[PDB]
RNA sequence: GCAAACCGCCUCUGCCCGC
RNA sequence: GUGGAAAGGCGGGCAGAGGCGGUUUGC
């Protein structure tokens, strides 16, 4: 069961900018529009010039199963089909974009939940993933629970132009549309389930470099050394930037992929 | 949104200084999922049971002011009991066990007529700046009713607190600890 | 029946796929000897080094690399099998036979293989009228199989590592639902599925020697040096049909094998019996083949005529058995241009294309013997 | 222009299984990063990514030959076996290292034909570091002897190879 | 009231792999400390199969122990799961969700009864607690030390399902603990009458002699279980240590005992003392 | 219900692979030059082992075949095999019918029963158990993992060879073409020690369950175990130490009051043979 | 006088049901 | 005089089907 729950960053310093009650009462109409009329054409499947290429798992139904639990004039809360609620964030934020000029942004918490959880327990969790998104960029969005050193260098919540970027380059290639791989990747999980455990090698130790011809060596013997051409050699960049390697954000464009696939 | 303070930036929030909140919490909140089997078809029925799990290094502790006479005759004693049972929640899974250590700590506070409660309140008048907590435990398998404590941090002035009795249908008289901790506090205008 | 027992007739070479170094020999007598280095180079030590890192991986004039530990030292070797021939000036390779504690035995993947190229050829004489309803169902392709019309006229011209037999194995074991090409093999549906060979009992020492196999076809003969097991030698090997397996699987073959079954009778119950009838009709036919070319050596048929009043059933195995009696092509002899465009197609002679000896013109035989005869009953 | 892709750390992982996939441009500028890895004779001379350097060299320069792996087998099992000595049951690999160098010597004295070349630059490379670990611990110092020697045959894979 | 707490200290040995799953990158993954990513056995999955292994052996023994052990004597050796009515006639006789647990249903039927007296009751009106703690047994600290040395601490096994007709193999991972750990548990039995508890002792010791030949958790009946508790030592902990402090508990010393080397061999010589100031 | 306890008839033994044995893993596990195809090992002392999942298993899935041939025979021994017709739903995408393989478990169709009463009466799920909604009948015979014995322990220590490389080269019959693999395999004459605990819950039917347990033996030494066995991977032979029972006295008090029985020199096809009531008579005598 | 060539994996399966 | 008391994440599931270490011809 996938929630979503999401709210506007730096809300409280637009409506501050007002200088009249008649811009007060212009701001904060057309910000109560977006989270109650314009939502619900977004679900609707409408706005496709304006919304584009979005990260789907499977294509866009003509009823979507979404239930709007709550969405208030900045917060929303919705639940639905894990999947949807998915695509639905990135359909949210993209619209959100144009709604307004470009100036304000949202970040959404991702949980993926069992059916019979008390639902207490799915808003406390989903509240923290929210305020983990909150106080790192307030341009965020956290997709999916993930594993990473404490060592402050690695932050488990996405940038919304960064993972819908990693979606067009590492989803194309591995994921063909509704719940099926691609060609000469059919059974073969296998490879993908591992590739992770090669990512927690990263994670128990960074510096080690242990990870990087293991990726070399599953890739080399499968004959895939077309699919992903740069988590084999270390970017020397990101390290000199001190930015995590590519090994490490791969994980929320695979575990969304192996969640999709029956797994 | 911060709930806790170090030691040291707790000292300059007591004296309206800039702070700076903790980085990490030491511990979480986890979901571990349990079930319950049948003897002859071990068919299952799962349910959902949360827990708090410290760190390598993190633990859990609480302050004593008072005569060191009543400390070794009476707090002492009681907290080696209980590190071999629990305390709260599912003793007999091994939940509320620990180790004992004593130390000392020692809190710059600055002198006033005001202060914050390190407990819950219960209290006889109306405090300052505050914030409810609603609870009410189990004694011997009779349900306490709830009580509108105080939350810990808040806010009183020249308040003692004071324990309620309750009665419970048991043998012996059950006490309700609402005294407060008082450390003294610099406030702003109201 | 269990523990069928064989006997062995000719030379018999089961390949691992491995060759003595001349520094792994010392032979001292007629007789050879297998050293031990691992054992031999740590027991050499005592009186010291690097310098067998040196001289072992330089190679020099074998002989004298293996002759040097005569000096203050000898006597170290692991099997000493013999040479049984005229030759052996060290400059050899002995290819080795498969041993599983240097003890030779015959692997039954081996056995299996040779079974089942007789199997293949009986049900490609019987099944072009019966070919069709084969892959009538689910294969849509037999009226290419009907309008070329016995697949076998189809396939010189289909055809015109190497995955040839792919369509074939596929025709007469396992047809399949659907594939990029027309059909394919699936292992789930065979007949052969249900025969179960076992590995044989180990032969022993007394029974293995060297040989020196001439290559004729050429005027310049080739020797290869090579290890076999010695004609006389008997091992016990259990081969039989699991019935059950077979009871299971009634609707579930769809291969031209199971089509000459249901005509045996019950085809869950003379798979064993037409088991042996493709033996001795596969390898007697490529053993009266052999009959016509004469180039070889005189003593090779008086070896064949007395292959002849001899019990039991006769087939082929290892190393020495020629492109004759490892294929069907025995079968492809009689299209002749049907075959002369596509063995050309595969390719041939290296080093353009042979041209009249294009297929059979090397004979590898042992000692004057044509090597690889295994006669089960 | 092989010498600028083959630059100092990860240079080219994927520009060089481009170029591998040649003749006179890996012959001279690989055949230096092989002198350079000669030249680095302690085999601890990379705590960093330089053993990731040298061994994608190495195995830039192993697949423009030939590098059967079958071949190798009994020198990488042999390998693969005596580091699971080290798991608490031995801590001497020197009554069996010379069993290493010699089926390393044994593997030279039989690879004769096309293949000599293929064998003879991975005899160059690992008898340097076979000569350091004669006289070495087996816990440290050969941690990062088999460490380097999985990332020649792991990028062989990746190089199109085995 | 309270005399002291006999506690009980050891190894667990996970003889073959041990799997305890969650069911949350390996398929089926065993549970794990979310702070270390170190496995650990529960001690609720350790308690409740210490328990449901002596409830089937009271079970059998029902007519044999009506005066050893009163309130057995209201029980028919069965289930009541046909028949959909709690605290019947048979046995096993609280359903929770869709399971049959013995559990006995008043505090004055559950100070007879041998299980709820060791593993405790809910009742209405009643709650009778348990006097056993099982602690959640975690990796010794030689196996931490090979979490820190680069091994794997968690293999995953590969299994597969073969039909019966045309050999189509299905396979799926199952993640468990590699075999050989050594964890460390610890039960801690609460003395609260003075008389019933070598019955309390010598109950939880057949509960661990059979838990020692059936498995913990997991597949088990594919070989994932084969455990092996390793004694070390058994503690008194008296009345007189609690309010002085000062150091004079009872030990006894078991270094290298089994389980049934400790239930008979000894149990007159171990807790000879315990016995003595009782 | 009525689920009940009265011992554990333990059976342990070795198992020696006559013909070289292969149970392969996959690889992948941080490891980068080994044979392809390789056995599976223990990852703690590096040996290959032969797991309960593969022996419990193989022997249900003889034993299931057998049973398949007789529902004719069978029926007038046990009931609810009149249920099941001889077949499977393999023509028919249909669960629970009257063919007798009747769980699709991804795609293989394998005899569990579905619920616990049909499952009681049935000769093979109440032996090995199985599954079903609101039903879920549990096993009666736990199947441990099996390690090298300790003397091939020392043979490892001694660097005797505990695997070998077997080289199989399939042909092209057309081309004669050859495309070589090779196949880790346990050497042949090695010794696995192995173990089966039949838990007694009705003491009503435990001949049957321990003589359809020894008849999935002797029906293992007929056929083979893991591997390639048509091409003579397979060849287990059972090598058995000691029956014993380990009466519920035995679990209170401590004493060794197991009944023990001796079949130190005996086979699989022996004790089923005339002499297993010799040999199982002062279990009957104790219960 | 003795070899030197190629082939070194191919193709089907991959978590269900039950709270 | 303890938001407590009771509660196994497990029941069933062969890493399996097919496969001669082979053939060719010269430098
Ligand atoms: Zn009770
Ligand atoms: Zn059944």
């Amino acid at each position: 069961l996938g929630v979503m729950k999401g709210d506007v960053d730096r809300l409280g310093e637009f409506f501050s900018s007002m200088d009249s009650p008649s811009k007060l009462a212009t701001a904060s109409r057309f910000m109560d529009y977006f989270f109650k009329g314009y939502i619900g054409a977004i679900i609707e499947g409408k706005f496709g010039y304006i919304i584009g290429d979005v990260p789907s798992l499977r294509d866009w139904p003509e009823e979507p199963d979404i239930v709007v639990v709550y969405a208030g004039g900045d917060d929303f809360f919705i639940v639905g089909a894990w999947d949807q609620i998915f695509e639905l964030a990135f359909r949210v934020r993209r619209a959100f974009n144009a709604y307004t000029g470009g100036k304000l942004t949202l970040s959404v918490g991702l949980g993926y939940f069992d059916e019979r959880t008390p639902i207490y327990r799915m808003a406390d969790v989903v509240s923290e993933r929210l305020d983990t998104a909150k106080d790192e960029g307030r341009n965020r969005v956290f997709v999916v629970g993930r594993s990473r050193p404490l060592d402050g260098k690695h932050k488990l919540s996405y940038e919304w132009n960064h993972y819908e970027e990693l979606w067009r380059t590492y989803a194309p290639r591995i994921y063909a549309g509704n719940g099926r791989l691609k060609g000469k990747l059919e059974s073969k999980k296998g490879l993908l389930w591992k590739l992770l455990e090669i990512r927690e090698l990263y994670v128990r130790d960074p510096n080690d470099v242990r990870w990087a011809y293991l990726t070399a060596y599953l890739l080399g013997r499968h004959g895939l050394s077309d699919l992903f051409p740069e988590l084999v050699g270390i970017d020397t960049k990101a390290v000199e930037r001190k930015e995590p390697q590519p090994v490490y954000w791969v994980d929320g464009v695979l575990k969304i992929v192996l969640m999709a696939v029956r797994r | 949104k911060a709930k806790y303070l170090d030691l040291k930036n707790f000292e300059l929030a007591l004296r309206l200084r800039p702070f700076t909140i903790p980085e990490e919490i030491p511990y979480a909140r986890v979901d571990v999922p349990r079930v319950v089997l049948d003897r002859v078809t071990q068919d299952s029925s799962i349910y959902f049971w949360e827990e708090i799990r410290f760190r390598e290094k993190s633990g859990v502790y609480f302050l004593y002011s008072g005569p060191r006479e009543v400390f070794d005759g009476y707090i002492a004693p009681a907290m080696r009991f209980l590190g071999d049972t629990g305390i709260g929640g599912k003793s007999t899974w091994g939940a509320g066990l620990f180790e004992v250590e004593f130390h000392e700590m020692k809190i710059d506070a600055p002198g006033s007529e005001y202060s914050v409660t390190l407990s819950n309140a219960l209290p006889t008048k109306t405090p300052v700046l505050w914030r409810l907590l609603r609870k009410g435990g189990w004694s011997f398998g009779r349900r306490k009713p709830r009580m509108t404590f105080i939350a810990e941090g808040s806010i009183v002035k020249n308040d003692p607190g004071g324990m309620e009795r309750l009665e419970l249908g048991l043998s012996h008289e059950v006490y309700v600890y609402g005294l407060t901790f008082p450390l003294g506090v610099e406030l702003p205008e109201g | 029946m269990t523990e069928r027992t064989l006997k062995v007739l000719s030379p018999l070479h089961i390949g691992t796929g491995n060759e003595l170094t001349p520094v792994d020999i010392y032979p001292r007598e007629n007789i050879i000897h297998v050293l031990d280095t691992e054992r031999l180079v740590n027991d050499l030590m005592n009186l010291g080094e690097l310098n067998e890192i040196l001289a072992l991986l330089k190679n020099p004039p074998a002989y004298i690399w293996k002759g040097y530990i005569e000096e203050f030292h000898l006597d170290p070797s692991d099997y000493s099998i013999y040479t049984l021939k005229i030759h052996g000036r060290k400059s050899m390779q002995i290819k080795e036979f498969i041993k599983l504690n240097g003890r030779p035995y015959i692997p039954g993947s081996s056995l299996k293989g040779a079974i089942r190229t007789a199997v293949l050829y009986k049900a490609l004489k019987e099944c072009d009228a019966r070919a069709v309803m084969r892959v009538v169902s689910k294969v849509n392709g037999d009226v290419a199989r009907d309008i070329g019309r016995d697949v076998l006229d189809y396939y010189m011209s289909f055809l015109s590592r190497k995955r040839a037999d792919d369509l074939l194995e596929a025709i007469v074991f396992g047809m399949e639902p659907d594939r990029r090409s027309k059909i394919r093999y699936e292992p789930k549906r065979d007949p052969m599925k249900a025969l179960i060979v076992r590995d044989s009992k180990p032969v022993g020492r007394k029974h293995l020697a060297v040989y020196h196999v001439e290559v004729i076809g050429n005027p310049q003969p080739i020797p290869i040096w090579v290890e076999a097991i010695e004609p006389g030698a008997a091992t016990d090997v259990e081969i039989h049909v699991d019935t059950e397996a077979l009871r299971l699987n009634a609707d579930y073959f769809n291969g031209l094998l199971w089509e000459c079954l249901k005509e045996r009778g019950e085809p869950g119950e003379v798979f064993e019996d037409f088991l042996w009838e493709a033996v001795d009709e596969f390898y007697t036919a490529v053993m009266k083949y052999e009959t016509i070319e004469v180039q070889k050596f005189s003593q090779v048929r008086s070896f064949y005529a007395s292959l002849e009043d001899h019990s039991g059933h006769v087939l082929r195995l290892g190393w020495g058995s020629g492109w004759l009696a490892m294929t069907i092509g025995l079968l492809l002899v009689e299209k002749g241009y049907k075959w002369e465009n596509v063995r050309k197609k595969l390719g041939l002679g290296k080093k353009g294309s042979g041209f009249s000896r294009e297929f059979p013109k090397t004979r590898r035989l042992a000692d004057g013997m044509p090597m690889g005869w295994v006669v089960l009953e | 222009v092989d010498a600028s892709r083959l630059f100092g750390e990860s240079p080219d992982v994927v520009g060089i299984k481009k170029m591998l996939e040649k003749g006179k441009q890996w012959e001279a500028i690989q055949p230096y990063f092989d002198n350079v890895v000669r030249e680095a004779k302690n085999f601890l001379e990379w705590s960093p990514n330089k053993r990731l350097a040298n061994a994608v060299t190495v195995a830039a320069y192993l697949t423009s030959q030939g590098l059967k792996t079958n071949q190798v087998r009994k020198i990488l099992d042999m390998a693969r076996t005596t580091e699971l000595k080290v798991k608490r049951g031995e801590g001497d690999i020197k009554d069996d290292l010379v069993k290493m160098r010699y089926l390393l010597a044994y593997t030279v004295g039989k690879a004769t034909g096309q293949s000599k070349y293929s064998l003879d630059a991975f005899h160059r490379i690992l008898d340097p570091m076979l000569e350091v670990l004669m006289g070495s611990p087996k816990k440290e110092n050969f941690e990062k002897f088999y460490d380097f020697l999985q990332a020649v045959v792991a990028y062989h894979k990746f190089f199109g190879g085995g | 009231r309270f005399y002291g707490k006999i506690v009980i200290k050891g190894k667990i040995k996970a003889v073959t792999g041990l799997h305890i799953g969650s069911q949350r990158g390996i398929a089926n993954p065993v549970i794990k400390d979310p702070h270390t990513g170190l496995p650990y056995i529960p001690g609720s999955s350790l308690k409740g199969r210490l328990r449901s292994l002596f409830e089937i052996l009271v079970n059998s023994r029902l007519g044999e122990w009506r005066e050893k052990y009163p309130s057995l004597a209201n029980y028919s050796p069965g289930s009541c799961r046909p028949d959909n009515q709690e605290n019947c006639g048979k046995f096993f006789n609280r359903k929770i969700n869709r399971g049959w647990i013995h559990v006995c249903p008043d505090y004055e039927t559950a100070l007879a009864c041998p299980v709820c007296r060791l593993f405790g009751a809910s009742g209405k009106e009643s709650n009778f607690p348990s006097r056993i703690i099982v602690r959640d047994a975690f990796l010794t600290k030689e196996w931490e030390e090979k979490w820190r040395a680069g091994e794997a601490i968690t293999e995953a096994k590969i299994e597969v399902g073969i039909d019966r007709v045309t050999s189509q193999a299905n396979p799926r991972t199952n993640e468990r603990v590699v075999a050989g750990a050594e964890f460390e548990f610890e039960i801690i039995y609460n003395v609260e009458n003075t008389t019933h508890w070598r019955d309390d002792i010598k109950n939880l010791l057949t509960a661990m002699a059979l838990l020692e030949d059936s498995y913990l958790g997991g597949s088990g009946s594919r070989g994932y279980g084969k455990v092996k508790f390793i004694f070390d030592s058994f503690e008194f902990r008296p009345l007189d240590y609690y309010r002085t402090g000062k150091d004079e508990d009872i030990v006894s010393i078991d270094a290298r005992e089994k389980s049934v080397s400790d239930i008979l061999s000894g149990f007159d010589s171990l807790f000879s003392e315990v016995e003595g100031k009782l």
